[PDB]
């Protein structure tokens, strides 16, 4: 039974990359390096574990043109000044724009929707 | 078997004092502090449906050893896992616990299965 | 002045995670760790 | 053997979210809520 457990880890952890939890070890699995041991095998699992975080203000959707804007990737966050688009795994400020959002439904549906201005890259191009 | 199964975490997670999850009732699955021994309403039934005898066998020459982990402590592990799943979502097992609203947690759970997040925000009532 | 003592098993450190609708936490830092696992 | 299966489901179905087919129960797995039971454990699997 223990040998079969190691066999699966050789294929899932070492050879490939595993998205399952608590198999290749705590945290996201990146790469596994096998090591020889007497009558057995040892695994060195390199994982990605987040450490420090900071509490921010979030909203389910943004309202600009009258229709609810939803994130295409990431979540909506604010430090108290402007609303940014950031990934769940890390904080990477990004300006809210039509390319990062998608129009669906109306602003009267989402509960807790916030109003803001979604940046449109075609507007400033009119000056060119 | 109990160490490798019941307790997956080294920390104790608790639910907030004010319960608003967005219209979801977890009261049945969560432990009720009013009970003398901490358990949920589901665990209350699980304990009654599954069944001194061990003392008579102890004197008959067959010793029944008490488990290292008590049933009350098992209920605390579950409550911690329930509090984490609800409050911390999926982030407590992958690293430092992150605060997320449960409404947005399902939004990530739907995006993973191929369901657009808009379904939740619009239909969350149903 | 050390000896054997009997105590109740600790269930782990107490951690109370705040919960709110508009509150979210985005990791500002990360750490890559190496875990050692041995199997026969 | 059954205890190891409970440990696998606990991590994948409860702690995390697994895309495995019919491992966490019929349908697309969303979240799992564990429950204590005598000499075992009970899993409530929310599926789509």
């Amino acid at each position: 039974a223990s040998a079969n457990l190691a066999a699966t880890k050789m294929s899932e952890c070492v050879l490939g990359q595993s998205k399952r939890v608590d198999f290749c070890g705590k945290g996201y699995h990146l790469m596994s390096f096998p090591q020889s041991a007497p009558h057995g095998v040892v695994f060195l699992h390199v994982t990605y574990v987040p450490a420090q975080e900071k509490n921010f203000t979030t909203a389910p959707a943004i309202c600009h043109d009258g229709k609810a804007h939803f994130p295409r990737e990431g979540v909506f966050v604010s430090n108290g000044t402007h609303w940014f688009v950031t990934q769940r795994n890390f904080y990477e400020p990004q300006i809210i724009t039509t390319d990062n959002t998608f129009v669906s439904g109306n602003c009267d549906v989402v509960i807790g929707i916030v109003n803001n201005t979604v940046y449109d890259p075609l507007q400033p191009e009119l000056d060119s | 078997n109990t160490q490798e199964v019941f307790a997956q975490v080294k920390q104790i997670y608790k639910t907030p004092p004010i319960k608003d999850f967005g219209g979801f009732n977890f009261s049945q699955i969560l432990p009720d502090p009013s009970k003398p021994s901490k358990r949920s309403f589901i665990e209350d039934l699980l304990f009654n449906k599954v069944t001194d005898l061990i003392c008579a066998q102890k004197f008959n020459g067959l010793t029944v050893l008490p488990p290292l982990l008590t049933d009350e402590m098992i209920a605390q592990y579950t409550s911690a896992l329930l509090a984490g799943t609800i409050t911390s979502g999926w982030t407590f097992g992958a690293g430092a616990a992150l605060q997320i609203p449960f409404a947005m947690q399902m939004a990530y759970r739907f995006n993973g299965i191929g369901v657009t997040q808009n379904v939740l925000y619009e239909n969350q009532k149903l | 002045s050390q000896s054997i003592i009997a105590y109740t098993m600790s269930l782990g450190a107490e951690n109370s995670v705040a919960y709110s609708n508009n509150s979210i936490a985005i990791p500002t830092n990360f750490t890559i760790s190496v875990t050692t696992e041995i199997l026969p």
